């Protein structure tokens, strides 16, 4: 979880 | 981008936006690399946790462009889209490897000295510059802030960033596909790519010819020129063999 | 195309073309040493 783990697509 | 500048006139000719028919809207930015091919990330055509999944239709990709807005009258050329072709093994819920995609000019644009090709390199100049230290350059329209956009592209040139720095800075599982880049935070120097960033390019220059060659694409990060915090793109050398293999077979 | 692109891929009409240079490449060069 890139969202969950807090990732930022751009 | 945040923290950069503003670009100069036919400074970055590959420059390539990747434009919302209706709603007219800027979604991406991208590179050309011949007359008929563009390259931008995958996340920019199909990002599910945003209901994203746009076909080689809803789009448009502007070309030789200055102004996010202006219509730049004999100046820019709008292309349309024959297909689109996103990596067969883009993952997007997890790391966001892969994350790179290809789309074919229904026709090729003409050159000009606003339009004009990037290059992509080969074997040996990936060792050569792809070191930590190193310097890039990453152009974009995206925002001005993490949290607005430029009336003018904005360029920012940011250093590679050492693998175990990469990793230490995320949660993320960053893989071999990707890279980071962005000043350390004892460094007091910043910028970095934002949103409306991504697709958008990372290039070097060679001090061996003199070509521009793009090594990265504008991916993704937590935040935006963030203390501690780095920007991560696709490894274009890595994963040229795909670029590669999908051209000789849909075109040219 | 590619690998190691187009053929005069890199080189901007408006710059290396006729040998002059932007506003910051220079700050890249002195990254490389």
């Amino acid at each position: 979880d890139f969202l969950a783990e807090g990732g930022g697509v751009r | 981008i945040v923290e950069g500048s503003d670009a100069e006139i036919g400074m970055s000719p590959w420059q390539v936006m990747l434009f919302r028919k209706s709603p007219q809207e800027l979604l991406c930015g991208a590179s050309l690399i011949s007359d008929r091919w563009v390259l931008t990330a995958a996340h920019c055509l199909l990002y599910p946790p945003w209901d994203k999944n746009f076909t080689e239709n809803d789009l448009l990709v502007r070309i030789g462009k200055h102004s996010r807005t202006r219509y730049e009258r004999n100046i820019e050329k709008i292309s349309m889209l024959e297909k689109i072709y996103i990596h067969p093994r883009y993952n997007w819920r997890e790391n966001l490897d892969r994350d790179i995609a290809l789309m074919k000019l229904k026709k090729p644009v003409a050159f000009s000295d606003y339009i004009h090709p990037v290059c992509l390199p080969d074997r040996e100049t990936a060792a050569s510059l792809l070191q930590a230290g190193y310097k890039g350059r990453v152009t974009g329209w995206g925002n001005l802030k993490e949290t607005g956009q430029p009336s003018v592209l904005q360029v920012v040139n940011l250093p590679i960033v050492e693998r175990p720095v990469c990793k230490d800075s995320t949660r993320i599982r960053i893989t071999d596909n990707m890279f980071c880049a962005g000043y350390k935070p004892d460094e007091g120097k910043r910028g970095d790519a934002c949103e409306g960033d991504a697709g958008g390019p990372f290039v070097m220059k060679s001090p061996f010819n003199n070509r521009w060659y793009q090594m990265g694409i504008v991916s993704w990060g937590e935040g935006c020129d963030r203390d501690g915090k780095y920007g991560f793109y696709t490894h274009v050398f890595r994963l040229k063999k795909w670029i590669q293999k999908v051209i000789d077979q849909f075109g040219e | 195309t590619f690998g190691s692109g187009e053929a005069d891929c890199g080189l901007r009409p408006l710059f290396e073309k006729k040998s002059l240079e932007d506003k910051t490449e220079r700050e890249l060069l002195e990254s490389y040493i």
